[PDB]
Order: C-alpha cells, then structure tokens, then sequence
C-alpha cells in the first residue's frame, strides 16, 4: 500500500561554492528525515537504505529546489534562504547547468502548475531506484517504485482529466534530472578535491 | 557511512 496521502505528508512536513556546500549539508539531514516518512521506506534492510539514499540523494534534493524556485526570477531559492543567480553561478564555474536547471525543470514546473503531490510522487520514484548498485533484492525496490506511480497516476487521472497526458509529462522529466544530478555531483567533488568545501559534514560523507 | 547509517536508526533522542 501506498497512498500519495501519505508521500504529500512527508514533503510538507519538511561565496556561492560555501553557501551551496552548506545548504546541502543542511537538506541532507532533512532528506533522511523524508525518506523515513515515505511508506515502507524504513521496512527495508538498513543496508538498503544506505544504498538508496546514497544513490539519490543528489536528484532528490535537485527536485526540491527546483521546485522551490518556480517563483524565483532567473535563479534558484536554496534551502538557507540564499539565492544563486547567473553571475554567481559563472563565478563558480557552474554557469552552464544553472541554464539547464532552469530550462529543464523549473520553467518546465513552472508550465504544467507541478503540485506538491506530484513532486513528492517523482522523488519518491527516485528514491525507490532499483539500479542502485548492491542492493540485496533489487526487485523488492522496483516493487516499492511501480506501486508509488500506480498511485501517482491514478491522482493525475483524477485531479486532472483534461490532460490525459499528464502522468507521462511528469515521468519524462527525470532523464533531465538524472543528467543534471550527474553534473552537480561531478563539481561537488571537483569543489571537495580542491579543498573549497566545508569540512567534517554530513555532505563529505556522501562524497 | 557512519552518519547516514546513524541518522537512518531510531531511538534518537
Ligand atoms: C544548479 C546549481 C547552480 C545550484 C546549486 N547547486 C546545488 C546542488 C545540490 C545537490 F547537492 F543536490 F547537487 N544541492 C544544492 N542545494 C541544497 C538543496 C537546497 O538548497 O534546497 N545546490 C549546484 C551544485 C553544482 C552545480 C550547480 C549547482
């Protein structure tokens, strides 16, 4: 059972390099805490767990800022409050995914109304990723995941039916995420190897 | 992953 009830509940009850590192640091505290509020997330082996979180936590917490900053004029809202705008973003050398974040997921949002049922239906079909290297039954995840889009479509359907293509529309934005949570991942460890990240946190961890 | 592992486990006060 997965009821988008409860996937809803759980999203609302939760230097440009050193403020994106520290408002990551800060929502990967907070990912843990949603992830455990999505419905049989923490039945799974502990181990799993690990292995999902790590896996996707980057396209999780992409997703939500996104979101966030559909009201946002050419930038992006992070967690702490702080902006990122173009000229920041050059200055960090990220110029280039900045403009495919907008493009691809917040003006995208932005058009189609995403509601916050529907965000937290997509973020938890990635959490619920069955690729994810080493799990210990890779189908009992691919189970979890056909489960959360049953019911995302069948809300679609009705919240929506005048766009019969709605539930495609919302699916077919995650090849854009998973590229552009590549990318992040790729400068995060650039900014690590280099020595600009804050130390001894939560986000050296997962890198 | 000592944090993760951690944070995943309840009973935390
Ligand atoms: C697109 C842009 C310019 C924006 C900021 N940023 C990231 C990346 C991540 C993540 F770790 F997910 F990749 N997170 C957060 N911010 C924390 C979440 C929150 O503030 O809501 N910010 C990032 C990192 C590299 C390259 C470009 C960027």
């Amino acid at each position: 059972d997965m009821p988008v009830e409860r996937i809803l509940e759980a999203e609302l009850a939760v230097d440009p390099v050193t403020n994106i590192c520290q408002a990551a640091d800060k929502q990967l505290f907070t990912l843990v805490e949603w992830a455990k509020r999505i419905p049989h997330f923490s039945e799974l082996p502990l181990d799993d767990q690990v292995i999902l979180l790590r896996a996707g936590w980057n396209e999780l917490l992409i997703a939500s800022f996104s979101h966030r900053s559909i009201a946002v004029k050419d930038g992006i809202l992070l967690a702490t409050g702080l902006h990122v705008h173009r000229n920041s973003a050059h200055s960090a050398g990220v110029g280039a995914i900045f403009d495919r974040v907008l493009t691809e997921l917040v003006s995208k949002m932005r058009d189609m109304q995403m509601d916050k049922t529907e965000l937290g239906c997509l973020r938890a079909i990635v959490l619920f990723n069955p690729d994810s290297k080493g799990l210990s039954n890779p189908a009992e995840v691919e189970a979890l995941r056909e489960k959360v889009y049953a019911s995302l479509e069948a809300y679609c359907k009705h919240k929506y039916p005048e766009q019969p293509g709605r539930f495609a529309k919302l699916l077919l934005r995650l090849p854009a995420l998973r590229s552009i949570g590549l990318k992040c991942l790729e400068h995060l460890f650039f900014f690590k190897l280099i020595g600009d990240t804050p130390i001894d946190t939560f986000l050296m961890e997962m890198l | 992953h000592k944090i993760l592992h951690r944070l995943l486990q309840e009973g935390s006060p």
